[PDB]
């Protein structure tokens, strides 16, 4: 299978630079060009330019000219994009995409994408606070972490149905999010309920049990 | 540069229903247009290239058409899997410009929220802060207002709100509303009131608790 493998998430300071990677396999790396696409959260897809790994030739979106540099290494089937003088407006998921091979090159293979957060704000774990009052709605509040994302489960995925885990909001240069779980009144608090919060940037895992007050 | 105008931005519809997405090029792009589908949290997927050829796997219900400057994507008899976002893109020449995107959402009947209010957690209190949380769960449509009231006087400062994406099982939305105060300001009052105003009723659904109970 044709497969594109991108570099893990980045947290950079403004004014700095980042360089991401795209490992390509399952086809002749030199035979297809490699495009780069930018997507800010909740927003559209945006084309950057592409590298031709065969002759190292490049074509750029005017707007990203002198923001993004594209490169490739033949020997290791690898595509690279560097972004310089990083501003908050560079905070976005970035994709590498293989270019079709027709006739007319249609973009066909997308990688998982690489997330970049351009902030002076600094890695910070969250505080996890419980939320206790035929159904009961319990909660979990995830306050003051950075950067995104965090993952929430309840009872390590035992409780999948009836969960709402809301999008984080920037609370004074730090993120805040919450999560609700609805379960049968009879089951609680006899059966225990626990929110499992993970913040991979800080390698912190949290586990609040919801105690009835 | 080349300009692509995609319409509409958002569209709603029922399963079994047929919808059309339009894309306008500001210059003759002969027939070099592609369409993509992207679901929340996934990478985009090629649907149509060369303006009307389906990619492999793509259900027949999808159907591209057009030439020169006018293009449209028809999805016949929508299915649950079809809901998500669509993008057009010029694909043979630079710049491989994307449309702005169309978000496609599911219709259901108006639905009142299940509102829950939660008092600041004692653990948060020891940290000097106090967050009052209130969930307005599984409602339709997305428009809703929440009003916060402390001893019966409205409060706008320190209110953060977050809405989920459309629910994939029942098609409702859920909002979370957070009122943040300090332990002092908080300790200085009693009544904490969450009022939800929604086309589903004339009376706001009021949820409340008294700090001293």
């Amino acid at each position: 299978q044709v497969k594109l493998l991108e570099s893990g998430p980045e947290l950079v300071k403004p004014g700095a630079s980042v360089k991401m990677s795209c490992k390509a396999s399952g086809y002749t790396f030199t035979s297809y060009v490699m495009h780069w696409v930018k997507q800010k959260p909740g927003q559209g897809l945006e084309w950057i330019g592409y590298i031709n790994p065969y002759n190292d030739g490049t074509k750029y979106n005017e707007k990203f000219k002198g923001k993004a540099t594209l490169t490739s290494d033949k020997s290791s089937s690898t595509a690279y994009m560097e972004l310089s003088s990083l501003t908050s407006e560079d905070s976005a998921v970035y994709y590498c995409v293989r270019g079709g091979y027709r006739p007319y090159y249609a973009m066909d293979y997308w990688g998982q994408g690489t997330s970049v957060t351009v902030s002076s704000a600094k890695t910070t774990p969250p505080s996890v606070y419980p939320l206790a009052p035929s159904m009961v709605t319990l909660g979990c509040l995830v306050k003051g972490y950075f950067p995104e994302p965090v993952t929430v489960t309840w009872n390590s995925g035992s409780l999948s149905s009836g969960v709402h885990t809301f999008p984080a909001v920037l609370q004074s240069d730090l993120y805040t999010l919450s999560s609700s779980v609805t379960v049968p009144s009879s089951t609680w608090p006899s059966e225990t309920v626990t929110c499992n919060v993970a913040h991979p940037a800080s390698s912190t895992k949290v586990d609040k049990k919801i105690v009835p007050r | 540069e080349l300009q692509m105008t995609q319409s509409p931005a958002s569209l709603s519809a029922s399963v079994g229903e047929t919808v059309t997405i339009t894309c306008r090029a500001s210059e003759n792009i002969y027939s070099y247009l592609a369409w993509y589908q992207q679901k929340q949290g996934k990478s985009p997927q090629l649907l149509v290239y060369n303006a009307k050829t389906l990619a492999e796997g793509v259900p027949s219900r999808f159907s591209g058409s057009g030439s020169g400057t006018q293009f449209s994507l028809k999805i016949n008899s929508l299915q649950p899997e079809d809901f998500g976002s669509y993008y057009c893109q010029h694909h043979y020449g630079t710049p491989l410009t994307f449309g702005a995107g169309t978000k496609l959402e599911l219709k259901r009947a108006d639905a009142a929220p299940t509102v829950s209010i939660f008092p600041p957690s004692s653990e948060q209190l020891t940290s000097g802060g106090a967050s009052v949380v209130c969930f307005l769960n599984n409602f339709y449509p997305k428009d809703i207002n929440v009003k916060w009231k402390i001893d019966g006087s409205e409060r706008q400062n320190g209110v953060l709100n977050s809405w989920t994406d459309q629910d994939s099982k029942d098609s409702t939305y859920s909002m979370s509303s957070t009122l943040t105060l300090t332990k002092d300001e908080y300790e200085r009052h009693n009544s904490y009131t969450c009022e939800a105003t929604h086309k589903t009723s004339t009376s706001p659904i009021v949820k409340s608790f008294n700090r001293n109970e």
